[PDB]
């Protein structure tokens, strides 16, 4: 459950 | 709605008049107002124009700089001076309002009939 | 022109004028009646009303 | 000169008398108060600028002209379309509805009046007859039965026509400026008549000619239309302003206008009992005045563009309105 | 729920369809407002690209690049115009005919151009120009008679604008003249509003052909004018 | 959080507008040519990005922290989820500006053949399409992250898009340049305005979502690099740029044109 995507 | 024009008459080339033209029957000072001349055996000519309080004033070409037009919208009467005449000038006078206040365009002042305009004035050169 | 005009205005100037009074008389009175039937002065009920 | 001087004389004569006979500071009567207007439907479908609207008789079906070249028959009721017809010239400037509701009549800039029988159920709408006779543009036509129209036009004259003959019948031809509209008094025998000269006039169908001469207004007249009962009549003139013309006194009576208003006066219609008089604005928005008490009575807003339409319907429930925003609005007291 | 009432909806119904698809016809075709003077030649104007193909008003339907215009001409009106101009609020263009080659009434041309341009419903509209019968121009002025300071006194202190192009083989008073009344009418159009319209004046002849593309491109011109600043890109 | 209202405020400054852009478009009855249909479109998309990205915010917010508790194979669906949500409005709202821009081009260079080439049912139709198509995107998006490919579509969207989105306006500001330089050559009578809104245009589409796609690019071109990871290290920034842009485009788009305005303060009287 990290921030946006493709980080 | 009635315009009476006064003044006319016979005058020397390079004389001088006074057109008087009083309207009543409605506010003056709202109208655009105009002169308009026919001469015999011609159609009626738009010859000055003033603005609702003086702002503007026009002439046709070859009236510019001779003659000269005023309001007298507390005395509720328009005025032209006439001065420096040129036997084309032998013609009647009227004085044209157009049909609708707070408007800066006017219609049909030249027509062969407008709703209300003026009997007119005979200027006549010797 | 002239004569036309002269006998239309002399036919209309003998015309018999009843007072301002009176015609204001006769406009209040209507005005007064038929005022209840009148759906826009007096709203009518949806239910009678086929604008709602 | 001598018909100058009998003219100037007998209107010097026409004015003392009409001067002597002028006998309001009167609180008997109450005001109106706020009207409280409210859409009910907006009708949609007409593609240009609305610039006539006649109710039906039965005041559910009415009739709708747009330069569009179209003219419609809408149901209020349900809002449905129940006739589209297509205008032979898009320049339609009046539209008439017969008060039998058989009949539809339509004219324009094309100088001729053309008739449309609604009732016929074999094909669809078909014209009639088109008549022609006037040398100017059409202003106000209207409908004295299923036989007789009378129609004003921009060739300064009246006309009372024959449709199943296509000839005129009675000519009417005492206004100097061009007439823009025409009301058929109650009793259904003469017509008064507007005109771009700031002159109004009678007219019987029967002789033809001028009964009263009417004037008061500063510029063109664009509406008129008659009080409910055939004793009064109200116009709305260029100058920003509508005044109501009585001819028992065959003065006038009662001037509507505000310092605020500053726009002419595009269509005039009184409600059933005559307290409403409801006149379209060129800025945008019919205002509703009270008759009596001569102030403001309310606003219909809601219009984007100049309000060409304004009709009241025969008892009185429904007001359509149309503008050249190309909307139709049916209004209604909540 | 009822027969009648289906019905009713029914041919509603398929009234709507039909407003609809005259909906689609109506707003791709573009209005003309035909306007000039007796003396000056909209007649010919009108049949001479008639060729793209009692009563008070003539319709002439015409095409270029299957744009579909409708320019309606006026005929057996009365004198007046205060009153029947207004129905032409929406038109694309009015097309303003005059003849410039007469200086005796090309002052009241003058002033109704000026009416035109100044009145409401029309603040919008665009006036496109055609100075019609340039020859005779050409004609009255290289005979050298009715000099035109006679009749309009800063043609002396007038020069050629910088801007003009003058066909080649022409004559520079000629050309001074024509560009003098053409910029006549443009100080009365480049004189009120703010960019809501502009004036396209053009010259031409009694026997000009391509006059329906000068419609076509300045129509263009003002679609794209209008478009462009309600994008608040101009 | 520290600073978790930076992705709140905006998200909610989202709401007293995107709203309203699509309320100022089914309340008006003239405003339903095609391009206003765009920009309803437009504010769907905006709405949707403000929303998905604000609540995935939260949910991260409040899982990272001791305020809930739930199991991981459901946090990886749901993550899942908000992610999908997320790129299937970015992409619908680049799609709606791309068909604004569109229907300009259009409306300019084919002035008057522009009712016989699209008119509002065709413009329903294209808005349908654009978000079926997006929604497709959205899905396959993330339902195969990880993959060069999928950065590379989005990347190649993104850069194709902005490409058209530049010239479409330099074609029309130019054809503007050639009418003012046509106008300002009449007897008895500036770039300016047409240069600043098509610089504003150009530019907010730029500070919003050039460096979330150029962090993108970084991603697969130079991760072994300290300039590039330096620069991808404010992907948090980045991020609130995208919720920025939500903000940014009703005002470039909607609340310039004066029917716009006058719905709207009709709205705001009730
Ligand atoms: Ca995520």
């Amino acid at each position: 459950l990290d921030p946006x995507r493709w980080k | 709605v009635q315009l009476q024009e006064s003044g006319g008459g016979l005058v020397q080339p390079g004389g001088s008049l006074r057109l008087s033209c009083a309207a009543s029957g409605f506010t003056f000072s709202n109208y655009k107002m105009n002169w308009v001349r026919q001469a015999p055996g011609k159609g009626l000519e738009w010859v000055s124009d003033i603005s609702q309080s003086g702002a503007s004033i026009s002439y046709t070409g070859s009236v510019k700089g001779r003659f000269t037009i005023s309001r007298d919208n507390a005395k509720n009467t328009l005025y032209l001076q006439m001065n420096s005449l040129k036997p084309e000038d032998t013609a009647v006078y009227y004085c044209a309002r157009c049909p609708a206040p707070f408007t800066r365009d006017c219609f049909d002042v030249t027509s062969t009939t407008y709703a209300y305009r003026g009997q007119g004035t005979q200027v006549t050169v010797s | 022109q002239a004569r036309k005009l002269v006998e239309q205005l002399k036919m209309e100037a003998n015309i018999d004028r009843i007072k301002v009074s009176k015609a204001a008389a006769d406009l209040m009175a209507y005005c007064e009646a038929h005022a209840k039937e009148d759906p826009l002065l007096t709203p009518v009920p949806a239910s009678e009303n086929p604008f709602r | 000169d001598q018909l100058r001087q009998e003219a100037e004389q007998l209107k010097n004569q026409i004015r003392d008398a009409r001067k002597a006979c002028a006998d309001q500071i009167t609180n008997n009567i109450d005001p109106v108060g706020r009207i409280q207007m409210r859409t009910r439907r907006t009708l949609r479908g007409h593609l240009a600028k609305i610039y006539a609207m006649h109710w039906g008789t039965d005041s559910r079906l009415l009739v709708s002209a747009s330069q569009d070249g179209k003219l419609i028959i809408w149901d209020s009721y349900t809002t449905n379309k129940v006739h589209a017809i297509p205008l032979r010239s898009s320049w339609v400037m009046t539209c008439a509805y017969a008060p039998s509701g058989n009949y539809v009549a339509c004219g324009g800039l094309d100088n001729i009046c053309s008739i449309y029988n609604l009732k016929t159920r074999e094909g669809n709408v078909r014209v009639s007859r088109e008549l022609a006779g006037h040398t100017g543009y059409l202003s106000c036509c209207r409908f004295l039965d299923d036989n007789q129209i009378v129609t004003s036009s921009g060739d300064t004259t009246c006309a009372l026509w024959d449709i199943e003959t296509g000839q005129q019948t009675t000519t009417f031809t005492g206004h100097t400026g061009d007439v823009m509209s025409l009301s058929l008094a109650p009793d259904t025998r003469l017509f008064v008549s507007g005109a771009c000269d700031a002159s109004a006039k009678l007219w019987d169908v029967r002789e033809g000619m001028c009964r009263q001469t009417f004037t008061g207004h500063e510029s063109d007249i664009n509406a008129i239309c008659f009080f409910p009962n055939g004793n009064a009549f109200a116009t709305g003139s260029d100058d920003a302003t509508c005044r109501l013309f009585d001819l028992r006194a065959d003065q006038e009576l009662m001037t509507y206008s505000h310092d605020n208003i500053i726009c002419g006066i595009t269509s005039v219609s009184f409600s059933k009992s005559g307290r409403l008089l409801l006149a379209g604005y060129d800025d945008f928005n019919c205002n509703v005045w009270d008759a009596l008490k001569a102030d403001r009575a309310g606003v219909l807003a809601g219009h984007d563009n100049r309000v060409s339409c304004l009709g009241v319907t025969d008892d009185g429930m429904a007001v359509a309105t149309g503008s050249w925003d190309s909307f139709l609005k049916i209004w209604n007291g909540s | 729920l009822s027969a009648e009432d289906k019905a009713a909806v029914e041919r509603s119904k398929m009234i709507e369809k039909q407003l609809q698809k005259d909906k689609q016809v109506y707003r791709a075709t573009h209005r003309l407002l035909l306007l000039g003077a007796d003396n000056s030649g909209k007649s010919t104007i009108v049949k001479q690209m008639r060729i793209y193909h009692t009563s008070g008003i003539f319709e002439t339907k015409f095409q270029v690049d299957k744009v579909n215009f409708h320019m309606f001409d006026v005929g057996a009106q009365r004198d007046e115009r205060r009153k029947w101009i207004q129905c032409f609020n929406d038109v694309t263009a009015i097309i303003f005919v005059v003849d410039s080659s007469d200086y005796n009434r090309l002052q009241e041309a003058l002033n109704d151009f000026k009416s035109i341009w100044n009145n409401r419903w029309l603040r919008t509209i665009s006036v496109i120009l055609f100075l019609n019968k340039q020859d005779l121009l050409a004609e009255k002025v290289l005979a050298g008679k009715s000099k035109i300071e006679d009749y309009f006194p800063e043609f002396a202190r007038y020069t050629t604008p910088e801007d003009a192009t003058p066909e080649p083989g022409e004559d520079p008073r000629v050309t001074r003249a024509k560009y003098f009344i053409r910029d006549e009418f443009l100080r009365i159009s480049t004189a009120s509003g703010d960019g809501r319209h502009y004036c396209y004046p053009h010259f031409t002849c009694s026997v000009d052909t391509e006059n329906a593309r000068r419609i076509f491109n300045d129509c263009r011109d003002i679609i794209q004018r209008m478009h462009l600043r309600q994008y608040e890109l101009l | 959080g520290i600073a978790v209202e930076v992705f709140l405020t905006l998200g909610v400054i989202s709401l007293l507008e995107n709203i309203l852009v699509i309320g100022a478009i089914v309340k008006n009855k003239n405003l339903h040519s095609p391009m206003y249909f765009f920009v309803c479109s437009l504010a769907v998309a905006d709405m949707l990005v403000s929303m998905s990205s604000a609540w995935e915010t939260i949910t991260i917010y409040l899982l990272n922290n001791k305020h809930l508790v739930i199991a991981d194979a459901f946090v990886r669906h749901i993550d899942n989820v908000f992610d999908s949500m997320i790129c299937i409005s970015v992409v619908a709202s680049m799609c709606s500006l791309l068909a604004i821009a569109v229907d300009r081009y259009v409306t300019i260079f084919y002035a008057l053949r522009y009712h016989h080439i699209m008119t509002a049912r065709r413009s329903g139709a294209i808005i349908a399409g654009i978000w079926a198509f997006c929604t497709g995107c959205g899905i396959v998006f993330i339902l195969y992250s990880e993959s060069t490919y999928v950065i590379l579509c989005l990347i190649s969207m993104f850069f194709a898009m902005l490409f058209l989105l530049v010239s479409l306006y330099i074609h029309m500001f130019l054809l503007a340049r050639t009418h003012v330089k046509r106008i300002a050559a009449l007897p008895g009578a500036t770039s300016m305005q047409g240069a600043v809104t098509v610089t504003m245009l150009l530019g907010v589409f730029t500070v919003c979502w050039a460096p979330f796609f150029l962090h993108l690019t970084l991603m697969l071109s130079c991760p072994q690099n300290l300039y590039c990871s330096r620069f991808m290290s404010h992907f948090n920034m980045y991020l609130i740029l995208i919720m920025c842009n939500s903000v940014m485009d009703p005002l470039i788009y909607a609340f310039r044109s004066q029917e716009m305005r006058k719905t709207f303060k009709e709205i705001i009287c009730c």
